[PDB]
RNA sequence: UUACUAAGUCUCAUGUACUACAU
RNA sequence: GUGUAGUAUCUGUUCUUUUCAGUGUAACAACUGAAAUGACCUCGAGGCUC
């Protein structure tokens, strides 16, 4: 059952071993140095190797081994209404190929204007606050804001049928249009 | 539409004392 | 006072029921030498459609099983669907599982549903290992999936008991189990979570293994809580004495089905062939054979031919060439048949010349050489002709002279010869044989 | 740099000792 | 160099009805009794749920 292999004694001061684990101590018995278990016969040794006990100690031993031009554009606010409530609509116009003739290197040129709702709680001056602003931004031109005293207007409920191209946010895809051919940004 | 393909210690954990979930307050 | 129930759900298709007995023998020989024991065995089927299964099931199966019915399926399906107790000896991977599942599904389906107070099951399948039980139960589910009137629960060891108890709470029409776990579940809680009272069908698969893994006590006790008019089938790759003994104890009028246990022809018979290209060449070989034999000098031979006209011709032919034969066929007056038979049994190293049809009944002792001059066309006729030389240790040699065009004849030889018999002959003859047989086989 | 604790019960097998009892 | 009965000790293997109440226990363990069925929600856990 030993398959003719020679297992040297533990005290013989270590030829490569099949398993460098099962040894024979000062006595004739066979032992697993990791498991610290004594085994009478080589059959018992093979039961030990095929047993889950020895394997667990092998995994434990492996774990031990591992151990900006700012130019104000022109806005055109206008009180709108549909059905069934009231909403706001803004018409922002941009340059007429006047200065954009020097910059055309596909650097976010494909990116349309972006809007975000900002709380006045944070300002460069920090004096008064308590209302929101519908900020609109484009790379070269300067940012623009619109005060929204009303807690909620035109804040709709599942307008479209839940299609998921987040773009920037639900606000932008939900209610903005960018006439890039004429350079007119509508928001409502 | 558009789904195209191409081409163990059983008695030991009870003995340990997990027959009754213990708690530290 | 037991509740009566139906076990025979089999309606033999007309095309099958038209088959004669000789036809049925032949079909069994062709299906890997199916051997049966027991009385009243229904004829094997050869097509899924001869079993009268709904279209759903048909679609599903095909899907479930691809290609031709296996030999075990061909014979076990109608025997089990008929309600018979069956011993099925065949290898793992022979498709045996559906052989019992289909009839089991049918039988359980027909019974009234489990009442609000009945646990089930109606059908029980026992397996010796968790791995086999899980595999069987997976099959079952592929059928119980469509039909919500039928559940299966798999109850094995090496697995949470509480988990399986939650199942069995809800009742179940079918259980697949290892014997220990099942017995454990039966006895548990006063045996109030599982009843054996409605079990009408028990299957034991890999039955030889059940004794191997120490389950005799469990399966014996289980059969003791099951009504003795239950239908029971035992499937196993081998048939150890323990199983043989167990079957007598648990089965009624069993039909045993064994697939190609031994060879169709006695393994001591040396089967050979020679492929020829003209009747003349066949005749040249026949003569060379008859002379050659002499250098090895009771020792007698029988040439088998296919017809009375051929027998007469070859008789005269062999005569004109210096060879005297004792010719026999049913166109000859019985008085001269007797004269030739006695001359054959009298004279040393005699040669009988006989039609293949008279082979089974010839009243002569075994001979040292059979030369089949016209390749036979059936397995049954090949067995009867070659068996004329069969004699355990003293068996001789059977040689077929085959013609290039005799495709069905090659099919028979390729199926009845031992692999090592085909190896010892010329590799080109061998190659032609296999080509001939393949062509015939795709010819259908 | 890993801050020091694992086998138990059952089942069916193997390892090894032993105790009365007979040639 | 044997046989009858019987014992002890390794090792392998494996986790027995999910719960409740009583006995029991240092606490366990173990033992003693019964048994839910159905629906729903979030990530085997969870419910002043019905």
């Amino acid at each position: 059952l030993s398959k003719g292999e020679n297992v040297p004694y533990t005290f013989q001061d270590e030829q490569v071993r099949s398993n460098p684990y099962i040894y024979k101590n000062h006595s004739g018995k066979l032992v697993c140095k990791l498991c610290n278990t004594m085994h009478m016969s080589w059959s018992s040794v093979e039961r030990h190797l095929g047993g889950k006990k020895h394997g667990l100690n092998v995994l434990r031993r492996g774990i031990s081994i591992e151990k900006x031009x700012x130019x104000x554009x022109x806005x055109x606010x206008x009180x709108x209404x549909x059905x069934g409530s009231v909403g706001l609509a803004i018409q922002v116009n941009y340059s007429s190929e006047v200065k954009e003739n020097s910059v055309d290197s596909d650097d976010k040129a494909k990116v349309p204007p972006l809007i975000r709702i900002v709380s006045g709680l944070e300002l460069s001056d920090t004096k008064q606050k308590g209302k929101k602003f519908l900020v609109i931004a484009y790379e070269p031109f300067e940012n623009i804001a619109i005060e929204l005293p009303p807690n909620e207007i035109l804040f709709s409920e599942n307008n479209d049928m839940d299609n998921n191209n987040d773009g920037v946010d639900e606000l932008n895809k939900k209610c903005t249009f960018w006439d890039a051919i004429s350079k007119l940004y509508y928001v409502q | 539409e558009g789904a195209e393909q191409v081409d163990m210690p059983y008695w030991l954990y009870k003995l340990h004392g997990l027959d009754r979930e213990y708690r530290c307050e | 006072e037991l509740e009566p129930f139906q076990k025979n759900f089999y309606i033999e298709s007309e095309t099958v029921s038209s088959m004669s007995e000789m036809e049925v023998e032949e079909l069994r020989l062709s299906l890997d030498n199916i051997k049966i024991k027991g009385t009243g065995c229904p004829k094997p089927v050869t097509k899924w459609s001869q079993l009268g299964l709904s279209t759903d099931t048909m679609v599903l199966i095909t899907k479930l099983h691809f290609g031709s019915l296996t030999p075990i399926q061909s014979q076990a399906l109608p025997a089990i669907m008929s309600g018979r107790d069956v011993i099925g000896i065949s290898k793992t991977g022979s498709g045996k599982t559906i052989s019992y599942l289909l009839p089991l599904l049918r039988q359980v389906k027909a019974q009234r549903p489990l009442s609000k107070h009945e646990t089930g099951p109606m059908g029980l399948i026992l397996a010796p290992t968790r791995e086999l039980a899980l595999q069987i139960h997976e099959e079952v589910t592929k059928f119980t999936e469509a039909d919500t009137s039928i559940r299966s629960v798999c109850c094995t060891g090496g697995s949470e008991m509480k988990k399986q108890i939650t199942d069995l709470k809800r009742g179940t029409e079918i259980v697949v189990a290892t014997p220990g776990r099942f017995i454990d579940i039966l006895t548990l809680n006063d045996g109030k979570l599982l009843s054996t009272k409605r079990i009408t069908f028990v299957v034991m698969d890999e039955a030889d293994r059940l004794f191997d893994l120490g389950f005799e006590p469990q399966i014996t006790q289980i059969m003791k809580t099951v009504r003795p008019d239950k239908q029971c089938v035992l499937f196993s790759a081998t048939f150890p004495n323990k199983l043989r003994s167990f079957a007598v104890r648990v089965l009624h009028s069993p039909i045993s089905i064994t697939i190609n246990s031994k060879g169709m022809v006695n393994e001591n018979v040396k089967q050979k062939f020679r492929i020829c290209h003209s009747e003349d060449e066949k005749f040249d070989n026949l003569v060379q054979l008859i002379h050659e034999r002499s250098e090895f000098f009771d020792a007698k031979a029988i040439i088998f031919v296919s017809s009375q006209n051929i027998c007469d011709f070859i008789s005269k032919k062999l005569l004109n060439a210096g060879i005297v034969t004792c010719a026999i066929h049913a166109g000859k007056p019985y008085q001269e048949r007797l004269m030739n038979l006695e001359k054959f049994k009298r004279e040393k190293n005699s040669i009988l010349l006989c039609t293949e049809v008279l082979s089974r009944g010839l009243n002569v002792p075994e001979v040292s050489l059979v030369i089949i001059y016209n390749a036979v066309k059936t397995f049954a006729q090949y067995v009867h002709t070659t068996g004329r030389t069969a004699r355990g240790s003293r068996s001789g040699t059977a040689i077929t002279l085959l013609l290039h065009d005799e495709l069905s004849g090659a099919y028979i030889l390729s199926k009845a010869m031992r692999d090592e018999e085909i190896k010892a002959l010329d590799p080109l003859q061998a190659k032609e044989l296999q080509e001939m047989s393949a062509k015939f086989e795709s010819g259908m």
